[PDB]
């Protein structure tokens, strides 16, 4: 079995590998999530539109269980083996433990996975980041963030992929306890977000929710456009 | 160049430049010096301290009630030969109830440190010991090295300047044999200081020494405890 | 020996992992391959290679490969490599049937495949595979699919798609011609045709020169069969004629 | 490009040294060492309002008695801490006793050399950690505050800086260190410190600090904790 | 670079990193045996680096087993594992078919286990030549000789190390196989003090070990009152 | 241990070059024919003998893996003494089970297989031959070729090794469906003298037949007979 | 191509671009750095292997030095080329035909020991790791059915049987002397086989010889076990030579 | 005994282009009935199937595994499996388990894919083959079912009188076996349909 060490520190104390995988990240299409005051929302970009593709394969938007989701940007592959890790280590927790995994511990857990692959030989890094969110038992609302490095954070907002700089930039001009009041705005705070990068607006933006105890709903083409009208009009005055 | 990457690669001329390399690890210690008398073997160890508000790094440390090791090099994998030697001590004593005669012990640290020498992906151990012990023909000094090789000594230096240090005790080894310990300690010391520069002495921050013979097991002095040793250094 | 390894399973300085670019430029020059969904079935057409006339003709067919019951595939790239992985894929749904005492879901047999495709390209240092596979079936959750996988381990599901050489091509031709929910088996064959007869650019387009399968469902049972070249030949003429009207 | 293991012609792996250079890369952590109790403090480093300050965790709990501060790449911290964690438990479940600083730091340091690639199992470590450590406690021999870097080298210090302004910091902390000076006095100290070398303006949510006491255990400052000291400075 | 590894020839068919590796004997100081009507002698003109080692420190001669004497040049690291293997062998040999392993059994083995580590870039090869030596009353005197290839062979003289060619024309001048172990020592020591550079490299050890009918087939070393003898027979005899 | 990374991998033009260059070593071996009768099968090769010194009886190209299965080649000898020990062993693995002699086709697929891991799999490079298989079985004849790449084909005549393509076209303006078995042992051997070199002998070449009778080699006096008229 | 190279396929086994293996080729170059030279060749009655010893150096044991090797009681052996891998494969070959006995009944014939000594050298031009034995091995034994017999092997993993063959240095020269003695002899077989592998070596060599300078090997129908003859035996066919 | 703790029986039978395999219908633990439906013959193929008596949980997994290896061999080979080469696969599959047995002992009866030739056979726990040009039988009834069809199978039967032979050798063998009955299944296999009946009888 091949046990070449693969991602090495450079001079100056560099992981290149690990620099590497998030230039993967940053070539990904943009995601967006914004922790409301009791729903949390994820939202992304496109990613090739193609009217022959079948809209339901494609989703980079995932149930790890009842109570947590996420969202990811960069090699779509990867994604897709973190993405059962997690879904199998959900159900461990529960094995074990008989609550659902706060979502904090399944960030942690999908972390340290992505960790361990930038210190094993034989391995590459995963190319991914990954927005997590869902409830606490206590109803806490959460979003947290991973990238390819094993690190992770929480956030109230944040945008991982293309153009998460300035997405970024507008979140942090645009999240207010106003901005998130209700339901309908938080939505329309993460639409607004990605209509400032979504190149044909929009049209291919695809998006969820996430209500306390209600479990993850997707939103259906007509359902988005409601709101993209909603705050398109609203944007003349 | 293309020969001094790898541990498996012999040059032109013979040599093995990650072994000498390797060797660098532990010219650059801090200096450890090791004699002997007929009665007892004596390491003493200047520490180097990071900042002035560091303490000093450990460089004796105890093997069996009859050896004790100064190191010089990496300092990992100077715990991982000295955890060896530990080990290979309890054994003796497990299996055949009596200690493990000192050149037996250093054999083994031989063949030991030699293995990774040979195999691709493999690297020297960065350390040199000096062995100090004693057992039934007598306090014993030894040294080892990245080499795998090891010698037997009448005393001994390595680390920064030790060049200095060797040739004190070259200049008075034909005293070492009859000297009492307080007077063995003092050579150990004398050449230790012959390592510093000119500005620098011996404090009881900086030395360490550890004592093992006939009457004594193995025993290590820092901090307040080296005190009695460093006065009348007259 | 770190001076041999060529390192196909890491990253280059833009993210990318330049052995499977480079395998995806092998199949780009396969034997063009596509796939068109219809409302009562779904076929695979595929360009021959295997058409020097001292050829023996033994099997049923060069690329098409019959999965499990339910499902059949195709490929292109490199050949050697599409046997391995139609192996495999034969072995998996088995598996699933064994456990479950039901066919494996579509989706659910590719996926599988496409885990074992991205392995390749993150650890073990070997060559990935040089295919991608067009995948036909019928399931009982989401009826007539069409999915296609790549060396990378990412699949889609199309309504129509084609790979191999020419595909940029195909797929216009198809964005242009394909009526979603409306397509019967025989417009998707009619179509089909079509694009093969532009994409064979070099030469005459010819039933020794090409592959049809189609997979239909018949008294709850999934019919999967390869056109003899009698029903080819039919199409092809039919084709031309359309051609004759197409000024007046 | 050469191998994990290879020595440079001074006698240094490379990547050991490399690995020493990723801590210049983290924020400014402070240990100081009083007779009563030690004092753990650190930089946070928020890089965007958006952020969670309170999930920024750079000073841990490795047991009642001990803490522990990191600089450096910060994901690798994580198995270190955990190594920590579980050796103390298992001194806790083989010994009935607690285990002394010195100790926990000397078990996770012999984890630092274990990496490479043709000696051990299907894939072990394939590099050194990026990681610097302040492991800050109370045992028998009283308070005690150990630095810890990625060659596996450890060593008590009366008070330590690590990470990108440790050169600065350290300074500061000749100047003001004594053997006799109070916990409230080192707390105060570090404080000012981080306050000369954060880029940012300090304030109570951008730091952490921590202490240990013979008194008392492991004990993170709170927000409200924090601006009391914060107001003198 | 057709010279970096083992499992490489170079385009006229020659294995470089074995060469090297031979290269770190003939720098090594000078190795001899010499076999006689009722043994086999053995000298090493063994450098002193410093006079704060022992006497005795760095041997270069090993009882292998209780009827075999080693006596190495090279690497001595890898001499010593090469005496562990020896060793090893010999031992369960005994273990194995009941009685004392022959002399040309052992050498053949241990130059099969030196001639693996010449095939691949995995490993390299030993930095060492060394000699086996044995008497018994069965199979007489042997002294047989290996190299860093694995090639072995028997032997009435050899050397081995950085003077070899010297010492050899010198052990050309015995008729050795009329002359006892006794008379042998002498010639030993007469024949080191010859080769050695006295200019290059200031202060040796003699280092005397037998095998004959003499110590009864056991490999010994030679006592040191006869050690003391041989010396100063042969620095007399360089006058 | 051995080396776990592939030594076959993607060149920037989507190319495999070390299954490329395998392809030349069997180009450059010697040639071989196969011919598929309406009631059989023959295989024939040139023996690339030097030397009157050697023992042409000593070791075949022309080999049995069954009954009624057997197998010739153009490249590297010696590589092709692997596959067929390979396909001799998978043979009887086959029998075990299923009681049946493996259908030719069989065989060639797991033979197939076995090359197609040696163009993938850790620290060894692809074989240097191209196999020509025949057989009988469900009362018909069978030829396969199978290549270094692990890719296969079944053919009614072919030619393998140096100045295949003009043997290939030789054979195209000379087969037909209906021919017999007899007709076309001389139509393979005429196919080799084509590209000969040397005059031939019975000990120069080697001829092996497959019919309902099974597989076997011709023995150098019936190859000397079909050599009189050639 | 016309001696072409890629990448890494002068330093281990992997194809160049005409398809050559070089590593490979580099080994046959290697069995000629000794600077000997062997010859074999068997009649209807015997097999004979002869092959030149030196001894340059007065100080050898000149009875350790020889190239001839008794594989089983029956087969005999001549290496050429590098001594100590020469020595692995005498060891390799004599397990493999020890374990034949074991576990079949009887004596390996000598086509399959060389078979199997030729398919294990054959793994070494496949995988990259280690590389080819640079020796050669020449087997004799008698065969029941077939007579005496000649077999060789090379670092290809190539493997024949001979009327009569050689390796080294000189392998050329001999076979074409060989070659052309041959074609004279009726029903194309030598009859005088020890005289024949003697004056091939001498001619190929100019040398003329004695008889410590070349040992010689034998089987016979009449007596299948591997024979060496001594000096005396030797020197009765130089002597008998010579006088004609 | 482990193969009577479920009972049941099978049998097949040949007549002169056609094949009968019946199975009695009860599962049951020891005395107790659980069900009256139970399946023991399944098909391998249109001409072609197999049926097992003995342990109940043997009985699905040898059935399941032996589908499995079935399937990979149709897809594999050009082609619908032949009988005398099912028998050999099921061989191979329980000799595997040498050394710890499916409880199981098989009936196989078909017709050759391609030339519709009669096939019957029975193979022991650890794969012993048996081919008959009669009958064969496996079950806890074993001897019953030997002496009904030792006194009533003929040569040659038609598919009419072979399904009354087969369907009189089981009920009353059956009928003097506590724990085998609950119903009788036949099918009859012929080159162009296949019959399949339930039986009128005893259910105690
Ligand atoms: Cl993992
Ligand atoms: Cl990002
Ligand atoms: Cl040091
Ligand atoms: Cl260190
Ligand atoms: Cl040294
Ligand atoms: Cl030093
Ligand atoms: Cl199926
Ligand atoms: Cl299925
Ligand atoms: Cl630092
Ligand atoms: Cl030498
Ligand atoms: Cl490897
Ligand atoms: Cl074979
Ligand atoms: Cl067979
Ligand atoms: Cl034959
Ligand atoms: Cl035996
Ligand atoms: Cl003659
Ligand atoms: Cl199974
Ligand atoms: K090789
Ligand atoms: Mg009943
Ligand atoms: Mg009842």
């Amino acid at each position: 079995s091949y046990d070449r060490a693969i991602t090495v520190f450079s001079p100056d104390g560099h992981l290149f590998q690990v620099e590497y995988a998030q230039e993967a990240v940053k070539k990904g299409s943009t995601a967006v999530g914004v922790r409301g005051r009791d729903i949390v929302v994820l939202g992304v970009e496109k990613k090739s539109v193609a009217k022959l593709q079948d809209e339901r394969t494609v989703r980079k938007i995932c149930a790890l269980d009842d109570n947590v989701c996420m969202a990811f940007a960069g090699l779509t592959a990867d994604a897709r083996i973190v993405i059962n890790r997690a879904r199998v280590e959900c159900q461990s927790h529960r094995l074990t433990v008989e609550d659902p995994v706060t979502v904090e511990y399944i960030t942690r857990y999908i972390a340290s996975l992505k960790q361990r692959y930038t210190q094993s030989n034989g391995r590459r890094p995963f190319g991914i980041s990954a927005l997590i969110v869902g409830f606490d038992f206590d109803g806490t609302p959460r979003l947290y963030q991973t990238d390819p490095s094993g690190t992770y954070h929480a956030w109230k907002a944040n945008a991982i992929g293309r153009g998460a700089k300035s997405v970024r930039e507008f979140l942090e001009k645009n999240y207010t306890d106003e901005a998130i009041e209700t339901d309908d705005l938080t939505i329309k705070l993460v639409i607004k977000a990605l209509l400032e990068v979504v190149q044909s607006g929009g049209k291919n933006i695809e998006l969820a929710v996430m209500r306390r105890d209600q479990s993850l709903k997707i939103l259906n083409p007509e359902e988005i456009e409601k709101y993209v009208a909603e705050i398109e009009k609203e944007k003349e005055e | 160049n293309q020969y001094d990457n790898d541990v498996t690669v012999w040059s032109p001329q013979g040599r093995i430049h990650q072994i000498e390399y390797a060797m660098e690890a532990v010219k650059q210690g801090s200096a450890t010096v090791g004699l002997k008398s007929k009665t007892h073997a004596v390491l003493v160890a200047l520490k180097r301290a990071q900042s002035e508000l560091a303490a000093h790094q450990k460089k004796i440390l105890h093997v069996d009630n009859h050896i004790g090791i100064s190191i010089a090099g990496l300092t990992a994998d100077a715990r991982l030969l000295c955890n060896f030697m530990r080990q290979e001590c309890l054994d003796s004593r497990f299996v055949f109830d009596r200690p493990l005669p000192v050149s037996r012990l250093v054999s083994l640290i031989g063949s030991k440190t030699q293995i990774p020498t040979q195999r691709y992906g493999r690297r020297p151990y960065g350390v040199g010991l000096l062995i100090a012990g004693y057992d039934d023909m007598g306090p014993h000094i030894f040294q080892t090295c990245p080499s795998a090789n090891y010698f037997d000594c009448r005393a001994m230096s390595i680390g920064a300047r030790s060049q200095s240090a060797r040739t004190y005790l070259e200049r008075h080894m034909s005293e070492f044999m009859e000297c009492n310990l307080n007077e063995l300690v003092k050579h150990g010391l004398r050449a230790l200081r012959e390592t510093l520069p000119a500005e620098q002495d011996l404090t009881t921050k900086n030395v360490s020494i550890g004592i093992v013979g006939k009457d004594l097991e193995f025993t290590i002095y820092d901090d307040d405890d080296v005190s009695p040793f460093l006065e009348g250094l007259e | 020996s770190r001076r041999y390894d060529s390192r196909t399973t890491i990253f280059s300085p833009e993210g990318r992992l330049y052995q499977v670019e480079y395998a995806m430029e092998a199949i780009g020059h396969a034997g063009t391959c596509l796939g068109i969904l219809a409302n009562d079935g779904v076929l695979l057409a595929a360009e021959r290679r295997n058409i020097h006339k001292l050829l023996d003709e033994v099997f049923f067919s060069e690329k098409i490969y019959k999965l499990n019951e339910d499902m059949a595939c195709s490929v292109a790239g490199i050949t050697s490599d599409a046997n391995v992985l139609t192996n495999e894929l034969r072995l998996i749904a088995q598996r699933y049937l064994l456990q479950y005492q039901e066919p494996i879901p579509c989706e659910q047999l590719v996926t599988a495949l496409c885990d074992i495709k991205q392995a390749y390209t993150q650890f073990g240092g070997k060559r990935p595979f040089g295919v991608s596979l067009l995948y036909i079936g019928w399931d009982k959750h989401y009826g007539f699919q069409l999915y296609q996988s790549d060396p990378s381990g990412n699949y889609g599901g199309w309504k129509a798609t084609c790979i191999g050489n020419n595909s940029a091509a195909a797929v216009s031709m198809l964005k242009q011609d394909y009526k979603e929910g409306e397509m019967t088996l025989k417009s998707a064959l009619a179509l089909a045709i079509k694009v093969l007869n532009k994409t064979m650019d070099v030469s005459k387009l010819s039933a020794e020169k090409v592959e049809i399968a189609t997979l239909t469902r018949e008294n709850g049972k999934t019919v999967i069969r390869v056109l003899k070249q009698k029903e080819v030949e039919q199409l092809i003429k039919k084709h031309e004629e359309e051609e004759a009207k197409a000024e007046r | 490009d050469r191998g994990v293991n290879t020595f440079s012609p001074e006698g240094r792996l490379f990547q050991v040294e490399y690995a020493i250079e990723a801590i210049k890369l983290g924020s400014t952590a402070i240990g100081i060492q009083t007779s009563e109790g030690v004092c753990l403090a650190v930089e946070k480093r928020i890089t965007s309002p958006l952020m969670e300050p309170s999930s920024i965790e750079k000073i841990v709990e490795i047991d009642a008695h001990i803490g522990c501060a990191m600089s450096g790449l910060i994901a690798d911290a994580k198995t270190l801490i955990d190594k920590a964690r579980v050796e103390t438990q298992n001194h806790w479940f083989t010994y009935n006793e607690t285990m002394t600083v010195e100790s926990v730091t000397q078990a996770v340091s012999n984890l630092a050399l274990q990496f490479g690639e043709e000696d051990a199992d299907p894939g072990a470590m394939s590099r050194p950690f990026g990681v610097a450590l302040l492991f800050g406690g109370v045992d028998e021999k009283g308070p005690q505050l150990f630095h810890m870097d990625p060659s596996g080298t450890f060593v008590q210090c009366d008070a330590r800086a690590i990470g990108s302004a440790s050169e600065g910091a350290q300074s500061s902390l000749q100047e003001v260190y004594h053997k006799s000076m109070t916990l409230k006095e080192a707390i105060k100290s570090s404080l000012i410190i981080l306050k000369q070398v954060m880029e940012e303006k300090l304030n109570a949510t951008n730091i952490e600090l921590a202490t240990v006491q013979p008194g008392q255990n492991f004990h993170m400052f709170t927000k409200e904790e924090l601006e009391e000291v914060i107001k003198d400075i | 670079g057709y010279d970096l590894s083992a499992s490489t020839f170079s385009p006229d068919g020659r294995v470089f990193q074995v060469e090297y590796a031979m290269k770190a004997v003939e720098n090594s100081s000078t190795a001899i045996g010499i076999r006689c009507k009722d043994g086999v002698v053995f000298g090493v003109e063994k450098l002193v680096l410093s006079k704060l080692y022992e006497e005795g420190s760095n041997k270069r001669l090993f009882n292998v087993d209780r009827h075999v004497g080693m006596a190495v040049a090279g690497l001595l690291a890898d001499a010593r594992s090469l005496a562990d293997i020896a060793r090893e062998e010999a031992s369960n040999f005994r273990s194995n078919f009941g009685y004392n392993i022959p002399l040309k059994h052992l050498a053949d083995r241990v130059a099969m286990y030196v001639h693996a580590y010449t095939l691949y870039s995995a490993v390299r090869p030993f930095g060492c030549s060394f000699m086996l030596g044995s008497y018994s009353v069965n199979d007489g005197a042997q002294l047989y000789m290996i190299d860093p290839s694995g090639v072995s062979y028997g032997y009435w003289g050899c050397a081995i190390g950085k003077a070899r060619q010297a010492a050899k024309t010198e052990i050309e001048k015995l008729q050795m196989k009329e002359m006892t172990c006794r008379d042998i020592v002498k010639e030993v020591a007469k024949i080191i003090y010859i080769v050695h550079d006295e200019v290059k490299d200031k202060a040796f050890e003699l280092e005397l070990s037998w095998v004959g009918e003499l110590t009864n087939g056991r490999h010994e070393i030679v006592p040191k009152d006869i050690r003391e003898e041989a010396e100063k027979y042969a620095k007399e005899s360089l006058k | 241990r051995g080396y776990s990374f592939s030594l076959t991998t993607f060149s920037p033009s989507g190319k495999l070059v070390q299954i490329e260059y395998a392809l030349a070593a069997v180009a450059g071996g010697a040639p071989s024919v196969g011919i598929k009768a309406a009631n059989g099968v023959v295989l024939a090769t040139e023996k690339k003998q030097k030397s009157i010194l050697y023992d042409e009886r000593s070791v075949h190209k022309v080999e049995p893996i069954t009954k009624h299965i057997g197998l010739v080649y153009s490249g590297m000898g010696p590589d092709y003494r692997v596959l067929v020990h390979r396909a001799r062993k998978l043979a009887q693995q086959y029998y075990l089970v299923y009681q049946e002699p493996i259908p030719t086709a069989q065989l060639v697929q797991r033979v197939a297989s076995v090359m197609q891991e040696y163009t993938q799999s850790g620290g060894v490079r692809p074989f240097g031959v191209s196999l020509l298989i025949c057989g009988w079985n469900e009362g018909r004849p069978y030829l396969f070729q199978s290549d270094p790449s692990g890719a296969y084909f079944a053919w009614k005549a072919t030619a393998m090794g140096k100045n295949y393509v003009n043997g290939k076209t030789f054979l195209e303006k000379r087969y037909n469906e209906d021919l017999e078995l007899e007709d076309a042992i001389h139509t393979a051997i005429l196919t080799l003298k084509e590209s000969f070199e040397g005059q031939m002998t019975e000990d120069n070449i080697e001829v092996g037949i497959c019919n309902e009778a099974g597989f076997r080699r011709l023995t150098p006096t019936e190859v000397k007979d079909y050599l009189a008229a050639i | 191509s016309r001696g072409s190279s890629a990448g890494f396929d002068r330093h281990i086994t992997i194809f160049s671009p005409e398809g050559r293996l070089y590593q490979v080729e580099y080994a046959f170059k290697a069995i000629n750095q000794g600077g000997l030279t062997s010859v074999a060749v068997r009649g209807k009655d015997c097999a004979v292997i002869v092959t030149q010893k030196k001894v340059p150096d007065k100080l050898l044991d000149s009875s350790t030095v020889t190239h001839l090797f008794k594989i089983t009681e029956n087969i005999g052996c001549v290496m050429t080329g590098m001594t100590a891998d020469s020595r692995s494969q005498v060891q390799r070959a004599r397990y493999e035909a020890a374990n034949w006995k074991y576990k079949y009944g009887y004596e390996i014939p000598v086509d399959m020991l060389c078979k199997r000594i030729a398919d294990i050298s054959q793994v070494y031009t496949q995988n990259a790791e280690m590389r080819p034995l640079g020796c050669c091995m020449i087997l004799i034994g008698i065969d029941e059915e077939q007579g005496p017999q000649v077999y060789k092997c090379d670092p290809a993993g190539y493997y024949c049987g001979f009327k009569a063959t050689a390796a080294g240095v000189k392998q050329t020269e001999s076979t074409s002397f060989l070659e052309k003695k041959v074609k004279k002899k009726f029903d194309w077989t030598f009859e005088q086989t020890v005289e024949t592998a003697i004056t091939c070596l001498s001619t190929v060599l100019s040398i003329d010889f004695k008889p410590s300078e070349i040992e010689v090997g034998v089987v016979t129908v009449e007596n299948p076990k591997f024979r060496i003859l001594t000096e005396a035996e030797i020197d009765a066919h130089l002597v008998a030579l010579a006088e004609r | 005994s482990i193969m009577s703790y479920n009972g049941g029986a099978v049998m097949a039978m040949k007549g002169k282009n056609c094949v009968a395999i019946a199975a009695d219908r009860r599962f049951g633990i020891q005395a107790q009935m659980v069900t009256t439906d139970f399946q023991k013959i399944f098909p391998m193929g249109d001409r072609l199937y197999i049926g097992l008596a003995g342990l109940a949980t043997d009985v699905q997994t040898v059935a399941q595994r032996l589908k499995f290896r079935l399937n990979l061999y149709e897809l594999k080979e050009g082609r619908q499996i032949k009988p005398y080469t099912l028998m050999s696969m099921v061989a191979n599959l329980l000799y595997e388990k040498r050394f710890g047995p499916y409880y199981t002992e098989p009936v196989i009866a078909g017709l050759d894919p391609k030339t519709f030739k009669p096939f019957i056979c029975s193979l022991d726990l650890i794969g012993c083959p048996m081919v008959t040009d009669d009958f064969v039988v496996s079950g806890t009834c074993a001897e019953q079912m030997y002496g009904m069809c030792e006194s009533l199978w003929e040569p040659n039967m038609d598919p009419d009188h072979l399904f009354e032979t087969i369907s009189q050798a089981m009920l009353n063998a059956v009928d003097r076996d506590a724990v085998s009955g609950m119903g009788v299944i036949v099918h009859i296999i012929e080159k162009d349909k296949i019959t399949t009946r339930t039986l009128k009888a005893r259910m105690d």
